[PDB]
């Protein structure tokens, strides 16, 4: 398109954008890939899940004075 | 006609007097690029004058039209509050994105803006339709348009960028349609006046549910499905990445006032925990992720996803302060969005032809308007107050936790995350040594055009900040209408 | 060492006419000591 | 001993070591708007800052002399036998 | 045991001392001289006692 | 006037920031050392009228956010806390402008530099004039975005870069705590403002008050660089001295401590948070006395001593005693930012050298500057009848004034941390005036001894005092430091005193400890910090001066090896927190990026879906060989296929178990 | 090699005495004491004994390290140091529209 | 010593002049003085807003009750 | 405004002079050689080095150290830095 003015573009990090561009193409399933993998999207979601199951509609804050409890259930 | 259908035929018209102007002269792309830009202000003219008229408490429709003949399918066209804003905001954002990209596009002239007039009509109507398979027309109209900008004007990977946006897009938007074609079925319209009276079974609702939020969840888009994003916007020419950003990233937003608060309110209130699940995800490792993106402009589009989420949350809280919130995220998400696109996209690469942020460094030094402007656009990133992000996180992130607070909690930790990447990034590009050794001759600072468009969207930013009850009167009465909920000695009168 | 050898208050709770209860919110509020134990 | 600096950079705080010639009236006129400014914001304040109490008589409290609660307060006590 | 550096951390500090003869003993002789004598670096430790404390005792002397 | 105040500063900001071309430098400086001279004046009187009458006044200008029950407006309220602290904000703000024209003078950027000043004082006027506690949150960033800016300042020390990033980063954890300390404000109560919130306060739930005390607390710590979120306060030293004077020891830090005061009628209904404010308080002080008498950088001392006051006022306000915490705030905040000026004009002489170990003499060269910071040492270490007796020396008997283990604790805390105190004020003021020279002679090299022949007429350069514009604040403050505890000893401390009697320091007669404080304690307790001064500055004056073999035989042992490594270190808290937070947070983002967005969210997705279906559809497009023999005994087989499907009655799902089977051997090749 | 090496070492081991030792006069017996035990191996020649008191030097410098050693202000790691770099590139920007 | 001030605003080298691109007319003129005029007529949009609908109705019940004073 | 050579000169002149090893005072001249001219073993010059660098509070790398074997190459040097004080 446009010109652009010049850039001292290094050819270290030129590779090194062009790697983490086609990066994907390589990613196979090991048994670490896979550990990580798992984790991240089944274990932590299916913690924050389950904790916001557990806790919702527990407590109301509003109005609440003493002698009243935050807890709704 | 109506006022509403004026919004449409000008961009329309525009598009005809592109390609008949030539039949009248070899004309220059000059006299091309004024016919769009003049088009897109009378647009804008013509919806300051709609808002001028629009009552802020009327729960019946306005602007509408008598149709009185009944068809098959038929435009129906209304503003509501709810509706009035995501107009206003198609309609400043169309003639900045022009004047952004009034250099860059060099070849294809004619049809780059022949799309973007398009493109306008069919995100206008989006938001100006009654029915719901009318608005599933126009959320999928743009996809064919979409898939030709970013092939003609985009950046190296643009046909998969193009492939991807189009076909997740495409497939999300096909369990949306499955969920629309039920309850017309059960209905027999999608018009929403009728669809609004109608109380559909749980059962049917919790179905209905699983197809709507299939839909939006691409089109937030959540963490694991944001994949379209990261290539869409980057390989997108400057002003197809400002449209996706701020207009399209909304459509969902504005698709749950319409398709899920109204109608399918149990399913909404009991699956509620496994939205705010998947938002509190995306609101963290999108973060994380975005700390270490090294491309500038895929550093801004990661960015859009954690607000994305922040917003999804305050729609899904029951709560008036959320609802409003999360309405003013995205109002607020779409200039400042806009800003930092302008940024990287249109004055980073536009003089160096590069997107690594490996290669600046120091650029106050040299370019002192463009790190005023630059770190402002970034602190709203952050949700600094005094800017219109900070008012849309505290209600939206209020919301969230009055409705299930440990979600919220989780949430609450983006004051932390998007300030970390967002100084980052300034001090990195902006700070972060003198001007870097890789510029071999010096850089222009700001031209009268890029400090102009910026300074305009800094403007709207700060001043919405300030007052935003300029939008807040409009919403109320009509967000009021999406709550479900009683109060034990407030419901029920006699 | 300070929770084995450290003083004991030297003295009593000071003590307010009828604990102020109505210049500390009333019945529903906490108020000042009042002819207690110790 | 000063900082080689480039002299096509443009910055709204004036780059390096900017003093313009005209400083001097530039900064009156600059001091005016101020004045100007900061009298409007006075006004505003005389006739809308709200007390609950108001000054003794004889105790020195210079807001007497501009706000308009107080004046109206003042003036009406100025009435009596 | 010992290093094979003549190294002994017991001798070092044993040294830690100001050397009877020094190499660098005339280039560093200004620094314990004049303005930097024991007398003068305290001669000013406290400024204004000694104006303060003649004036003290004549207020202090009030009796008369 | 009183929205004059507020207006004055940001106006002269704009001016110097936006149009310093058309000012130029002096212009710029002298709008605005004039803005803030006058909204100091103002002040003043606003003193005056607020606090001497007990008159609070309200100015309410407009809506900011309106909602259903969320009415949150531009409005401000001045009363008796309020212009309390406007007082060592705007006296401070007013003399390091005046100061910053001498130390700043040979910089390039002054027009930045003083934009950023008075953008300062406007954020931290906004942070103590403001009705609700959003308002408030809008001058806690403001000063945070300030001092991002004037950390920073020279953007081109990457040093610099990392320091900034500290300061932004760990106030947005408070701020993060603050904004859900907000949100459960608004969810109890429907909406923020000061006086619903403190009308209301007696009969709220009492573990909603928890919740509120222990939000507001947490975002108290960043700001106020309590030891668990501190590490920011001692890399804020690499902004310019000035800057270090005002936000970084004399005004930002307070912030915390003043939501904790402005909250009173709040927190003082939740003894759970005056516990953890005491103990907060304590740690902090002797946390900090520890490491800065281990440092080597003058202003790393100075700033470590500002987070040991800062641990003093939180432990005040645990205590329950929220008159005596004002009182050190504002004390502090003239003799703190005494040796931060007289620190900054000692670099200034020396060649931008802030190495202890390469200063000495100097009491002749720098006689002003001397005498100046020996005052503010004497009220640093709460030398009797000075400003830092008053306020210092009643938080200890306070805390022995309360009957019980915690304040027994806390008072032997500190009280050792009162000794180090000692120490290394001793170690500033020896090494930097008093010890032998250490620096090269160009710092001591008269023209009364000719050194030179041909160039006389210039090349001596030896650590001269400055100009009028540095040494004028110097001397103000001095006379702050030497009286003004003594003359506001009653508006603060008093016995009955009725100056916070419009609830703005909300005490509880449960927690009043005042009469006990002024009876009950033995005058050995009340005494005791006293002889600990004396007898520390003596032993430590020998042991640098008479004895100094000893310190070199402690830090020549293994022992006292790691033990001066350990403070030096700062507790190696800096260590613990980049290694196991800070790349952690990095290592996860690369995790995700590398391993989930690239890598199997996009095998299990999009890549894997292309790659897969691309060798399954070569495989059935290789079944079409164009020969009719082979066509025909397809069809023949498509038709047996049906003619079994539609005759065995066999369970449609045995059918699709065959299309899986059948498309999942055409995946596979060969 | 071998030679700068333990002229490296030499002054490293001085500049270490005073970073401990503040005072001069004290660091000046401790810096005669660190030449003797210099000037005591003028007379090593073998590699395999000549590379062996260099590495056992680089353990007591180790061994010994200051946590904050004095660098001189404008030195890299210094306090003004990169305080107001320059542009390294003073001339106008090339004639290019953008 | 202060120096002169220096620098192009829109780079515009001390000979020429600024150049108009195109854009300038009808975004100096359209864009932003349609917005001046929908600033200047928002001031005079009659205000529909349910809170000054609601605080007039609260008010009058409340003045049924002792916490508002009525003007009658 | 900078540094001059008389100025630089002066100070490393009245810095060997004071220093017990050179062989005599009177044969400190610009162009004078440690090694041989003024007679300096191969420790006393890192010793006379290191006053230098603390006579000017500056910096000498082990690169740029090795290179200064006499007078007039140290007087070369601090000029070559912008940095002496
Ligand atoms: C109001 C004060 C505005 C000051 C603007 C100063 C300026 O122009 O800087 C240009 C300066 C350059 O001015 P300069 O005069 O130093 O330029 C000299 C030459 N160079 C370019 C090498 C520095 O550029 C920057 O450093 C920009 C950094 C961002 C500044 C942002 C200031 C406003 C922040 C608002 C905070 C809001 C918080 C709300 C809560
Ligand atoms: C750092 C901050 C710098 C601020 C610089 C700009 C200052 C603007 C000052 C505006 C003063 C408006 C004075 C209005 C008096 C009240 C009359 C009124 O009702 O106006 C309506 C609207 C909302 O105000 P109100 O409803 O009264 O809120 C209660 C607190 N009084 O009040 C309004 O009219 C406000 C509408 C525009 C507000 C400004 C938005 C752009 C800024
Ligand atoms: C990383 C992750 C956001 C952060 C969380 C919200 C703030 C804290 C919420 C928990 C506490 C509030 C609910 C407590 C419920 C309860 O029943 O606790 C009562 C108890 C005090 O009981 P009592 O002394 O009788 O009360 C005063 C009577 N005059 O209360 C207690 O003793 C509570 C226990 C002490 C809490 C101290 C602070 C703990 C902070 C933990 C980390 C937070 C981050
Ligand atoms: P000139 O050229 O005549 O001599 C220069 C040298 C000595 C380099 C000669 O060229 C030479 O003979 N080289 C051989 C080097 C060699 O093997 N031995 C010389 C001594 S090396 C050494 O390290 C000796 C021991 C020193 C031990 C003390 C230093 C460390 C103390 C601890 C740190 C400081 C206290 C905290
Ligand atoms: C549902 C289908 C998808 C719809 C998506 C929207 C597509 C919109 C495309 C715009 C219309 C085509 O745009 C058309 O581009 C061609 C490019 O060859 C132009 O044609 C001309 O272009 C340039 C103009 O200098 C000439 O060099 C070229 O020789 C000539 O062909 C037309 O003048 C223009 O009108
Ligand atoms: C991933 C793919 C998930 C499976 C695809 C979606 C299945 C939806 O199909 C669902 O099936 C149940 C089974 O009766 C039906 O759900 C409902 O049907 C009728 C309502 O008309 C009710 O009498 C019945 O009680 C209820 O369950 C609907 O047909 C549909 O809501
Ligand atoms: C602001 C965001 C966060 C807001 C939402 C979180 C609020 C957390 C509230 C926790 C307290 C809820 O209400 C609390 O529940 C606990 C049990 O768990 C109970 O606690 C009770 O425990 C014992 C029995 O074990 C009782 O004899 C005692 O009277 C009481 O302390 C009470 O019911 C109440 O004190
Ligand atoms: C929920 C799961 C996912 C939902 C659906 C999303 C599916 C998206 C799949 C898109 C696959 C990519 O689509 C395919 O990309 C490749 C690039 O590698 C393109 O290939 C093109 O780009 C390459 C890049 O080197 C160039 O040589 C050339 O321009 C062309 O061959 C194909 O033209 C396109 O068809
Ligand atoms: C948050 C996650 C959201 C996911 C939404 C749904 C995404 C689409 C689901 C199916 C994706 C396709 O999943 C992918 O299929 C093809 C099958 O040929 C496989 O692709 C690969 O198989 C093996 C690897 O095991 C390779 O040797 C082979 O070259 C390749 O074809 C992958 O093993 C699988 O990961």
């Amino acid at each position: 398109g446009l010109q652009h003015y010049k850039i001292a573009m290094d050819p270290a990090l030129v590779r090194l954008g062009s790697m983490i561009s086609n990066r994907y193409k390589y990613f196979r399933w090991t048994k670490r890939t896979a550990l990580v993998s798992f984790m991240y999207v089944v274990v932590v979601p299916s913690t924050i899940g389950y904790l916001a199951y557990k806790t919702d509609g527990l407590w109301d804050l509003r109005a609440k004075r003493r002698g009243d409890l935050i807890s709704e259930r | 006609m109506s006022l509403l259908y004026v919004l449409l035929i000008i961009p329309i018209i525009g598009i005809f007097l592109i390609s008949t102007i030539d039949s009248f002269y070899f004309f220059n792309v000059s006299y091309y690029k004024k016919i769009a830009l003049i088009t897109t202000i009378l647009n804008l003219i013509v919806s300051l004058i709609i808002y001028i008229l629009f009552d802020f408490s009327n729960n019946q429709f306005q602007f509408i039209q008598e149709n009185l003949d009944l068809s098959f399918y038929d435009i129906y066209l209304g503003v509501d509050g709810v509706s009035i804003y995501f107009v206003l905001l198609t309609t400043i954002i169309m003639p900045i994105a022009l004047v952004s990209n009034w250099n860059s596009i060099t070849n294809n002239i004619k049809s780059y803006l022949i799309i973007m007039l398009l493109l306008e009509t069919l995100l206008l109507a989006v938001f100006l339709v009654l029915d719901v398979l009318l608005f599933y027309i126009f959320f999928e109209s743009i996809l064919p348009p979409l898939f030709i900008l970013i092939g003609l004007f985009g950046s190296s990977n643009k046909v998969r960028a193009s492939f991807y946006i189009f076909l997740y897009t495409l497939l999300g938007s096909l369990f949306l349609l499955l969920s629309i074609l039920t309850m017309s079925s059960i209905v027999g319209t999608t018009y929403f006046d009728v669809l609004l009276k109608s109380s559909f079974e749980y059962t049917t609702q919790l179905f209905l549910f699983f197809g709507i939020f299939i839909a939006f969840a691409v089109k937030t888009p959540v963490w694991g499905l944001n994949s379209w994003l990261l290539r869409a916007h980057v390989e997108s020419p400057l002003g197809g990445s400002i449209v996706l950003a701020a207009i399209v990233l909304k459509l969902s937003l504005y698709g749950v006032f319409r398709l899920i608060l109204p109608i399918l309110p149990q399913a909404s209130l009991n699956l509620t925990y496994i939205v705010y699940a998947i938002g509190a995800i995306t609101v963290l490792y999108a973060s994380f992720s975005t700390l270490r993106t090294v491309d500038v402009k895929e550093l801004i589009a990661y960015s859009s996803v954690a607000h994305a989420a922040i917003y999804l949350m305050g729609v899904f809280s029951n709560t008036i302060q959320g609802l409003e919130g999360a309405i003013l995220l995205g109002l607020a998400h779409g200039f400042v969005s806009s800003g930092l696109f302008i940024c990287a996209g249109g004055i980073l690469y536009d003089r160096t032809g590069t997107r690594l942020i490996y290669f600046f460094r120091g650029l106050t030094q040299i370019m002192p308007l463009f790190s005023l402007f630059f770190f402002i656009l970034c602190l709203g990133n952050a949700g600094t107050p005094l800017t219109l992000n900070f008012v849309g996180e505290f209600m939206s992130l209020y919301g969230t936790l009055e409705r299930l607070p440990i979600a919220g909690m989780l949430a609450s930790t983006s004051i932390i995350f998007s300030a970390a990447y967002s100084i980052y990034m300034y001090n990195r590009i902006a700070f972060g040594g003198s001007v870097s050794l890789y510029f071999i001759d010096c850089f222009r600072d700001l031209t009268k055009r890029e400090f102009f468009i910026l300074f305009t969207l800094v403007s709207f930013t700060v001043i919405l900040g300030i007052y935003p009850s300029f939008v807040l009167d409009g919403l109320h009465y009509n967000i009021s209408s999406v709550v479900y909920g009683i109060e034990p000695n407030a419901s029920y009168l006699t | 060492v300070v929770k084995l050898t450290y003083p004991d208050r030297v003295s009593y709770p000071r003590e307010f006419e009828g604990g102020l209860e109505r210049e500390l919110g009333g019945a529903g509020a906490v108020r000042a000591f009042l002819c207690l134990d110790d | 001993p000063k900082i080689p600096y480039p002299k096509h950079v443009w910055s709204p705080a004036g780059g390096w070591y900017a003093q313009p010639a005209n400083w001097k009236q530039n900064t009156a006129i600059f001091g005016l708007v101020i004045f100007g400014i900061t009298a409007m914001v006075w006004k505003y304040s005389a006739e809308h800052e709200v007390r609950h109490k108001m000054p003794e008589p004889d105790r020195f409290y210079p807001s007497r002399y501009w706000v308009k609660q107080i004046k109206d307060y003042e003036r009406a006590q100025k009435e009596k036998q | 045991k010992p290093n094979i550096t003549g190294f002994d951390m017991r001798e070092f500090l044993r040294h830690t001392k100001t050397p009877t003869y020094d190499p660098w003993e005339r280039h560093e002789a200004w620094r314990y001289t004049g303005r930097f004598s024991r007398f003068n670096r305290f001669k000013g430790a406290l400024p204004g006692f000694g104006i303060a404390t003649v004036a003290f005792t004549a207020y202090c002397v009030f009796e008369h | 006037m009183y929205l004059s105040i507020i207006i004055l500063p940001l106006l002269g900001s704009v001016v110097s920031g936006f149009f310093g071309r058309k000012v130029g430098v002096s212009g710029a400086q002298l709008i605005t050392c004039s803005s803030v001279i006058i909204t100091t004046i103002l002040s003043i009187i606003a003193f005056f009228e607020v606090g001497f009458n007990n008159i609070p006044v309200t100015i309410n200008i407009f809506r900011w956010i309106d909602s259903e029950w969320f009415i949150i407006n531009w409005g401000f309220q001045y009363d008796s806390l309020t212009v309390s602290m406007l007082i060592p904000v705007l006296i401070i703000s007013s003399l390091v402008h005046i100061y910053s024209i001498s130390y700043m003078s040979s910089d390039p950027h002054n027009q930045r530099f003083f934009s950023y000043l008075s953008l300062f004082t406007f954020m931290m006027i906004i942070l103590v004039t403001a009705n609700n506690y959003l308002l408030m949150f809008v001058g806690w960033e403001g000063v945070g975005v300030c001092s991002y800016l004037l950390v920073s300042f020279w953007f081109t020390r990457i040093a610099a870069n990392q320091s900034s990033i500290s300061a932004f980063l760990t106030n947005r954890v408070g701020d993060c705590f603050l904004t859900v300390g907000m949100f459960a404000i608004l969810w109890s109560l429907g909406n923020l403002d000061y006086a619903t919130v403190f009308s209301l306060a007696p009969y709220i739930n009492s573990n909603v008050v928890i919740i509120i005390g222990i939000c507001l607390l947490i975002g108290a710590m960043a700001k106020s660089s309590q030891v668990g979120l501190h590490v920011w306060l001692p890399m804020a030293m690499e902004g310019p001295t000035p800057v270090s004077a005002l936000i970084h020891a004399a005004t930002m830090v307070t912030a915390g401590v003043y939501l904790l005061m402005r909250s009173s009628p709040l927190i003082e209904y939740s003894s759970t948070v005056l516990l953890l404010c005491l103990w907060l308080g304590a740690i902090t002080t002797v946390f900090s006395s520890l490491i800065g008498l281990f440092q080597q950088d003058i202003k790393k001392v100075i700033a470590y001593s500002t987070m040991s006051q800062l641990g003093m006022m939180v432990l005040s306000i645990g205590l329950s005693s929220y008159n005596i915490a004002l009182f050190h705030l504002v004390n502090h905040a003239f003799y703190k930012a005494l040796l931060f000026l007289g620190a900054g004009s000692v670099i200034h002489a020396v060649a931008d050298n802030q190495d202890f170990r390469k200063f000495g003499g100097l009491i002749s060269y720098l006689p002003l500057t001397y005498s100046v910071m020996l005052i503010a040492s004497l009220s640093l270490v709460a030398f009797p009848f000075m400003t830092g007796f008053y306020s210092k020396d009643f938080i200890l008997e306070s805390a022995y004034g309360q009957f019980s283990f915690s304040g027994v604790a806390v008072y032997i805390i500190a009280t050792i941390g009162a000794i180090f105190t000692t120490l290394y004020s001793v170690k500033v003021l020896y090494l930097t005036f008093l010890s032998n020279p250490n620096g090269p002679r160009t710092y001591y090299r008269l023209a009364i001894d000719n050194f030179f022949s041909a160039q006389a007429i210039k090349s001596y350069k030896p650590a001269h005092e400055g100009d009028f514009f540095l040494t004028l604040p110097l001397v103000i403050l001095a006379l702050f430091s030497i009286f003004f505890g003594f003359i506001t000893k009653d508006i603060f401390i008093g016995l009955g005193s009725n100056f916070f009697v419009d609830n703005s320091l909300f005490i509880h007669p449960i927690h009043e400890i005042m009469i006990d404080t002024e009876f009950a304690v033995p005058v050995l307790f009340k005494l005791l910090p006293f002889i600990f001064t004396i007898s520390f500055s003596v032993i430590a004056l020998t042991l640098s001066e008479l004895l100094s073999e000893l310190v070199i035989y402690f830090k020549f042992s293994r022992f006292g090896y790691n033990i001066f490594g350990f403070f030096n270190q700062r507790f190696l808290i800096e260590f613990f927190y980049n290694k196991y937070i800070t790349n952690l947070i990095l290592n996860l983002g690369g995790q995700i990026t590398k391993i989930l967005d690239k890598g199997s969210i996009e095998l299990f997705g999009p890549y894997g879906l292309e790659r897969g279906l691309v060798k399954l559809s070569k495989n059935i497009s290789s079944l079409s060989t164009s020969h009719v023999t082979t066509y025909a005994l397809y069809i023949l087989v498509g038709f047996i296929l049906y003619l079994i499907y539609n005759n065995l009655l066999l369970d449609y799902s045995y059918l699709l178990l065959i299309i899986i089977l059948l498309l999942l051997l055409m995946m596979i090749g060969e | 090699s071998n030679r700068q090496a333990a002229l490296s070492l030499y002054r490293r081991a001085l500049k270490l005495a005073l970073d401990w030792t503040v005072h001069r006069n004290l660091w000046r017996g401790q810096a005669l004491y660190i030449r003797s035990l210099f000037e005591k191996n003028r007379n090593v020649t073998d590699p395999r004994l000549q590379r062996a008191l260099l590495k056992e030097t680089e353990k007591l410098l180790e061994k010994w390290k200051h946590p904050d050693p004095y660098c001189p202000p404008t030195a890299p790691g210094g306090s003004k140091y990169e305080r107001n770099l320059p542009v390294p590139n003073l001339e106008p920007p090339p004639p290019l529209k953008f | 010593q202060y120096d002169p001030p220096t620098g192009w605003l829109w780079g515009v080298r001390p000979g020429e002049k600024y150049q108009n691109e195109g854009w300038e007319g009808p975004f100096f003129y359209g864009f932003w003085g349609s917005l001046i005029v929908f600033a200047i007529a928002y001031a005079y949009k009659p205000d529909t807003s349910i809170q000054t609908w609601a605080l007039e109705e609260a008010r009058r019940r409340l003045e049924a009750e002792g916490i508002l004073e009525d003007p009658n | 405004e900078g540094l001059q050579k008389v100025e630089v000169y002066e100070r490393i002149k009245s810095l060997l002079a004071g220093f017990d090893k050179v062989n005599d005072p009177n044969n400190i001249t610009e162009t004078a050689h440690f090694a041989n001219d003024l007679g300096l073993d191969s420790l006393d010059t890192v010793e006379v080095v290191m006053a230098i660098e603390e006579e000017f509070s500056i910096e000498i790398p082990d690169k740029d150290a090795d290179q200064i074997h006499s007078v007039d190459k140290a007087i070369e040097y601090i000029l070559r830095q912008p940095d002496a004080h």
